[PDB]
């Protein structure tokens, strides 16, 4: 994949350069972030299921449609379905968010999911309804500032599939 | 427990065929231990007789570092 | 609309590899748009064309991956030298990395104490097959940089020789990638009774099926199409 | 509407049918006609499809 | 990087990161500002490193630039003490990378091939490196010259 | 792969609802039909080999060209492929008609066919003329109701590919 | 589009330099192949309809169940939309070699096409097959160079479908 | 044939030809001369082998000729003696291919399932076939006779 | 593959004839240059690395920047792949050339090649100038009766690149 | 430990361990006497640990204990007391090594059908486990307190 | 030799020798005495051929006996000529076999890695072999000069 200090590694070697003052600045930035992203990473580690059980109740009590007969997370499998979707988008904005940046969202995740889900039948509506509720059921537990940082990675997962 | 040392012979039952396949029936390999029960019950499923396993690189009774 | 399911992946077109010799193409859903999702159900069973001996299909023929091998068929490596000064081993590991692969690997890179196993009996094709997939250079040229199941429709054509059929083994090994990772897919697909059926501990993997896209890349350049 | 986007960003404009429409010698419908047949419109969405 | 490296042994098993690798990562995190310090100290004094450890090599190796040589000619020395330019600047990489990965996949991995292509003796690559090495840690104090002496030690032993 | 009790079933799960009158109709009606199902089925399971030799002379009779050189089915093996294409049409032709549903010619038959013959170059109009000469060869073994109840699902076949 | 002139003065504009002996080499050879290809051109204009009658004749003829019922050219429509379709093949062909560039084939004939023959059940070895019947009509008319020339760009077409 | 055999072999190892393989591809280029020759006089005295095993079979069996057999009639006695000449063009074609590949791929493969569809003995192609190869080997000199001979046996056994 | 004795064998297959004056004049005439194909082919074998050597360093001479930072070539894996491409090509002229035909560029290299650079952001151009550079230098080695076949499938690589 | 798995990813690739892999050895020495007086502060704490997280884990968890539960009874719930000290040890086996590998290698790999076959619910395991962890980490350091709670962390997930 | 290679093809698809590989091994085996001759040639003129293909080899490259050179001193030198006098052996036992196998089992399975270990220069190898070529070619006929001419070719292509 590539986060943001092989960022600045990739720009400058295109580039090829040695590193300035502004490469510096944003790797200090990155190391500044460093360990909160860690501290919020081992957060989410601790309470994937948690957060993946009440952000999946929250969406299922506000779409109670997809849970009922004829909803597209009606079966047991169906259902499964949906929460190893929801395991799999938490552990990748994990991933992005330890990171620094969201290039293994568009790979991983991204390129092939609409698609996909526009075969499936998948509502992608509802998709990004789950995506939201993991933010905020996650924000809770992150605390503020890990919060913040982790917002940005599930809207950009919430954008990619929108 | 890391390997396992298996001689097996496997004989023909499902067609006769012309090229050389001693080496395929009757033969002794290392197996790893994750992989020995799905060998075993692979060989087993063919009708092979397995003659004698042996513990050859790991040792038996280890609680970690296996 | 007015037309029966097409070939196509069961996630989409854009889930469908370019079937050359390497190199993982995919389509992408942003360089261009260019997306044809279809309506496939989970049970649809894709139509696969035989690289061989046309009446050799599992569909017809159930015992047609058992049977004798025509000239229409790829090349076949066996390796027969006393499984315990030989070209045969070599030749052997060569076509092991082309399958896996589709290219030899540079020098860094060979997985050499797999291929001295290989070459003094301690391991089987089927083993050192195992060893290159699992390996992590395999991992990287293939699966950290994909889409999870491109990933898995790309592995099981290298592995398997063919592609997927339908929802079924593409969402056992999702369902194996989401539990237990590349390597819990790259042992299923292994450790499948179809790979043991078809390719034993002997025989190298070899490309048993193409989609009819990949054989329109080749048949229908204009040096290949037949003649009126 | 036409162009998909205002395309005085490049400083592209057809002067004459603009007057043309402004002063009423050509409606508005006219206009869209003579503009989605003119050269800029052919190399936006003409030629590249 | 040390993170992506983390991350994807991570993802190639399903699973978050494990303790050792959090602490791994809280390590060099914490060791970001000495890598960047020994990263600037590398990079403004590219020029004398450059110059020292060609003049030191082929005193080592005079075949190189002796008649038949690979490097001998003022151009084809010169695109030699290009090559240690760009090994020095892939150094550095490491260096703010925490890990070897900007060097192996920018000048590591095919770099055989390469040099087989290009008629240059790996064995002359290692005493070019093996002088940068001496001629850079001459430069940085003990603890940094043991940080970037790692670096180059992989890059000779990759390049034999 | 549904049959009609495999749809009904489906047709009530989805609504979430138990089985009423109008349920017990259909699977009567199904269950009513069945037998002649069976009969004609058995039939002609005992007569592929008959009817795949019938039609394939018909219809290298009516268009002699396709087993002449320069005939896609000119070759031992593409004449084996021919008459194997004719088996998959009269086996799953079979299957449908014994499950009283077309399901699984959409889902097992018809899927990416066009695509396949077309990469192929096998002749489109040639197949369905085949899928024909089966047709009337199978009628005439099976009889009238069974000609009628079998009819639906070749000529579902035909126009699919046609 | 893009022509030869046009290719060249783009391929000395991406990288900023002036036109040197090269450019000016291959400049040339375009110049003094135009006359060659504005004879062609006009023959192909002159003769544009009879080259479309023999090909479709010949493809027809090969192949006679693509104009029988079920065929894919089975109706005066469908007849009509193939000959369309060859007709916008050798005109663009002669389009790419009046050019001395296949760009316009590229954005103009052959970017999304394929999908577009998927999608309508075209099939597209046939239409290859009278691409190439195109090609073999075209240069007895045009003579050798010309016919080099055109079938460059009639095999362009060609491997563009596959 | 012979050179595509080879550069199959070649390719699959992703290797340039052999120095053994391009002696095989030197004495099939070699031999090319003596095997048109061979497959000229087949191609000049095909009426005359066809008619002679025609008759030979059908005298050695009267049974596919006579009424309730399956040659039985002027069109399948056509159609019968058409098979041959099919059977003779291939030989042909693998005398100048220099291997059975040609016959293989174009009268072999999917042969048994073919005259399974038709209700054509299996045994009488076999027959058919010695009866051509007797009626060659007759015609043509002794040297090229073990030549034809061989493309004659494995048509045979295939279609056994 | 195909190559010109099996091209010979199945244009005379389709038509259902037997050999006639003209298919033997070009069966005689293939094996004429036998000698020529095997001695060439052998030649480029052993001088396989040193042509891909001369080759690779004429392109990187006259394009530069493929090789600087910012290019297409500039890694060590990126030079170490546009080399093996490179060889790539040289083996499968080889193949061609041995063969007689070029089925086997169009269905083991040129399948998807284009597309494929083109998803890759490799330079067509630039790879069509090394294959210039590769023809010119095994022209040099082989000789002129070998050039002159080696550069026909060169061209032909060409162009389908092209 | 650390040193195992730095061990065996660089034989998996036959190679010898890179600076990154010697860099996180290097970190995990360096720390030893602090992670092994946490490991010292974690057993000399046996009871007090074991008895208030099993009081919190019965608190939140009031049908554990309740009639028909799993730890209903006082033997059942010797039972849990006593898995809770086998967790508190690998706990700090885990610490000393580096890694989670001994609690793998002894309490996760099979502790999900182990406990199926006890008919134990998974989500009492993780609240046992994290009333552990409160109860732990509240003893410790500031500093120590993270280091223990992220193997604490690794068990929660382990277990659900 | 060309019957073992026979064999090993026999073998591997599984039946007897084919015609036209008894017609490859009579042609062989009537060919032996030639090749005896060839060899004998080769060998009454070892002192020539490999000095001759030395001094060509130090002509084109002298930085290889240049101070720190690989071949530098007599000794080494010496040396170079032993190896030069190991291949030309092996050429003349591949010749008396009839394809190149001796030299694959003798002299290039592990070539490359070996002159690694002694730090030779493969391009040296692949001059020094042509040299060799260019020297022993014109000491015979052309028939024999071209059968030679192959095995020094596979040998140099073999080194690089
Ligand atoms: C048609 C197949 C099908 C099934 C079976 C199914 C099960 C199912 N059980 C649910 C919740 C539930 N299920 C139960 C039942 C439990 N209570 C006790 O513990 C018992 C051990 C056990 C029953 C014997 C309970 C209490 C809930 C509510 C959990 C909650 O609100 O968080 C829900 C969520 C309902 C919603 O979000 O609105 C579903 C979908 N879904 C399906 O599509
Ligand atoms: C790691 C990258 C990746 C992802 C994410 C991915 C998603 C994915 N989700 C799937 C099914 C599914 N996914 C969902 C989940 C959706 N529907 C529910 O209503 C929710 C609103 C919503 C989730 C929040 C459902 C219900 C299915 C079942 C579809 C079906 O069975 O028809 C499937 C196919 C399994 C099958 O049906 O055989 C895939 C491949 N694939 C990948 O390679
Ligand atoms: C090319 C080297 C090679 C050899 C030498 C070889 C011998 C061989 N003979 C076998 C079985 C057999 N071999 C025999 C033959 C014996 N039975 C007696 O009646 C006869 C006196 C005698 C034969 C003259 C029989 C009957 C079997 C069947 C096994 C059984 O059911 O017991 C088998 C195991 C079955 C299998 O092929 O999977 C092998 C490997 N195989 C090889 O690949
Ligand atoms: C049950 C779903 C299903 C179908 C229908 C199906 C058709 C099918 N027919 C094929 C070949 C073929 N099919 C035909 C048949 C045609 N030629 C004659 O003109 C006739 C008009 C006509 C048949 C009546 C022929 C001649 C081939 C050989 C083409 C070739 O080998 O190039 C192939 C490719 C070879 C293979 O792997 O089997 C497929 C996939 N496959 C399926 O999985
Ligand atoms: C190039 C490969 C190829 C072969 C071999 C081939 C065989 C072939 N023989 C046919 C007819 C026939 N072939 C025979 C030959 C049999 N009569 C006696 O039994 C003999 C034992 C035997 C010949 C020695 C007969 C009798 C028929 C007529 C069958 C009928 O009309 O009922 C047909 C049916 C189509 C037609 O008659 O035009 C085929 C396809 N087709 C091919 O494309
Ligand atoms: C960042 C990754 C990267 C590297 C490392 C790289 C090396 C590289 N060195 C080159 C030339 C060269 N490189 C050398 C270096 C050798 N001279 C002595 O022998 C020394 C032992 C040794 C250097 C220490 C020489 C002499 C040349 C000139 C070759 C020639 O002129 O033919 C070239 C050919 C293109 C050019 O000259 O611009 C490349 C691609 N390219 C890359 O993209
Ligand atoms: C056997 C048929 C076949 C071919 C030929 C083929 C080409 C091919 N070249 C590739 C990479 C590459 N190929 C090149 C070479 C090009 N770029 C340079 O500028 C030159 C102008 C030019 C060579 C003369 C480069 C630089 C790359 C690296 C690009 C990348 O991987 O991102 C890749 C990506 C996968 C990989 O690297 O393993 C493919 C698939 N694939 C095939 O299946
Ligand atoms: C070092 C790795 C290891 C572990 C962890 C382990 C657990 C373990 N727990 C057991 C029993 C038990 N364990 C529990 C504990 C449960 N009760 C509550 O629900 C809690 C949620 C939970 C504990 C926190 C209970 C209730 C039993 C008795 C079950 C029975 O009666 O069969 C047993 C059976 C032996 C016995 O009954 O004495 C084992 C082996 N064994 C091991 O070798
Ligand atoms: C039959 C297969 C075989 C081969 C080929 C072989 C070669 C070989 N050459 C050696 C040394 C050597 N070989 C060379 C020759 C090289 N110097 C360069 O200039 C030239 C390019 C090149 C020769 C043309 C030199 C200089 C040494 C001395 C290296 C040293 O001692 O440091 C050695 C180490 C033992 C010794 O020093 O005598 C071996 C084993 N051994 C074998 O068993």
């Amino acid at each position: 994949m590539q986060d943001a200090i092989t960022s600045v590694i990739n720009t400058y070697d295109v580039q090829g350069k040695y590193f300035d003052t502004s490469a510096f600045d944003k790797l200090k930035a990155y190391y500044a972030t460093g360990e909160l992203r860690v501290r919020a990473a081992g957060t989410i580690s601790a309470n994937a299921a948690t957060i993946i059980k009440e952000a999946s109740a929250k969406l299922f009590s506000n779409q109670p449609d997809l849970v009922r007969p004829g909803g597209n997370a009606y079966t047991t499998r169906r259902y499964a379905a949906c929460v190893r979707d929801m395991d799999y988008f938490l552990r990748y904005a994990t991933y992005a968010m330890l990171a620094g940046d969201t290039s293994i969202l568009d790979e991983r995740v991204l390129n092939g999911l609409k698609e996909t889900y526009n075969s499936l039948g998948v509502p992608i509506s509802s998709t990004v309804q789950g995506i939201q509720a993991m933010k905020e059921v996650t924000g809770s537990l992150v605390g503020s500032g890990a919060a913040k940082e982790m917002g940005v990675y599930f809207d950009y997962l919430s954008s990619g599939l929108s | 427990t890391r390997l396992f040392k298996v001689t097996a012979l496997i004989p023909s039952y499902k067609k006769v065929r012309g090229g050389r396949e001693l080496q395929n029936t009757y033969f002794t390999k290392l197996v790893e231990y994750d992989r020995w029960f799905a060998e075993q019950q692979r060989i087993q499923k063919q009708g092979g007789k397995i003659l004698s396993v042996k513990m050859v690189a790991g040792k038996p009774g280890l609680n970690t570092g296996v | 609309y007015v037309k029966p399911l097409p070939n196509q992946h069961p996630y989409g077109s854009g889930n469908d590899p370019l079937e050359i010799q390497f190199g993982a193409i995919f389509k992408s859903e942003t360089k261009a748009p260019s997306a044809r999702p279809a309506p496939i159900g989970k049970d649809v069973q894709r139509i696969l064309i035989r690289s061989g001996n046309p009446i050799t299909n599992e569909r017809g023929n159930p015992a047609g991956g058992i049977s004798d091998k025509t000239s229409l068929s790829p090349q076949i490596f066996k390796l027969t030298q006393d499984n315990r000064v030989e070209v045969n081993v070599q030749a052997v590991i060569r076509a092991a990395y082309q399958q896996v692969f589709g290219r030899q690997l540079y020098e860094g890179q060979h997985l050499s104490v797999s291929e001295i196993k290989l070459e003094n009996g301690e391991i089987s094709v089927k083993e050192f097959v195992r060893d290159l997939a699992t390996s992590e250079i395999f991992r990287k040229l293939y699966w950290q940089n994909f889409y999870v199941c491109k990933s898995i429709e790309y592995i099981h054509r290298r592995l398997l020789g063919r592609p997927t059929y339908g929802r079924d083994e593409t969402n056992r090994y999702y369902d194996l990638a989401f539990k237990k990772g590349f390597a819990g897919v790259v042992n299923a697909i292994l450790d499948t009774m179809e790979y043991a059926e078809v390719f034993g501990d002997d025989v190298v993997p070899y490309e048993r099926y193409v989609t009819p896209a990949g054989l329109n890349l080749r048949k229908l350049r204009a040096g290949t199409v037949p003649t009126l | 509407q036409v162009f998909e986007r205002d395309i005085l960003a490049y400083g592209q404009s057809i002067s004459y049918l603009d007057s043309k429409v402004k002063n009423g010698e050509i409606s508005v419908k006219e206009f869209i006609r003579l503009l989605g047949k003119s050269e800029l419109y052919r190399k936006q969405f003409f030629e590249p499809f | 990087s040390v993170v992506t490296k983390a991350i994807v042994s991570a993802d190639a098993e399903a699973r978050y990161l494990s303790p050792g690798e959090l602490d791994r990562i809280r390590g060099f995190v914490s060791s970001g500002e000495r890598r960047l310090r020994v990263a600037q100290t590398l990079t403004e004094s590219r020029e004398r490193i450059i110059k020292q450890a060609g003049d030191q090599l082929f005193q080592k190796r005079p075949d190189l630039v002796s008649p038949g040589g690979n490097a001998y000619g003022a151009e084809r020395t010169a695109s030699c003490l290009r090559d240690l330019d760009y090994y020095l600047r892939l150094v550095t990489f490491g260096i703010v990378a925490g890990d070897v990965t900007p060097i192996e996949e920018i000048g590591v991995i095919g770099v055989k091939e390469m040099y087989r292509n290009l008629e240059v003796p790996l064995p002359g690559m290692v005493e070019a490196v093996k002088a940068m090495k001496s001629v850079a840690t001459g430069l940085l104090s003990g603890d940094d010259s043991a940080e970037v002496g790692y670096y180059f030690d992989y890059l000779a032993g990759a390049l034999a």
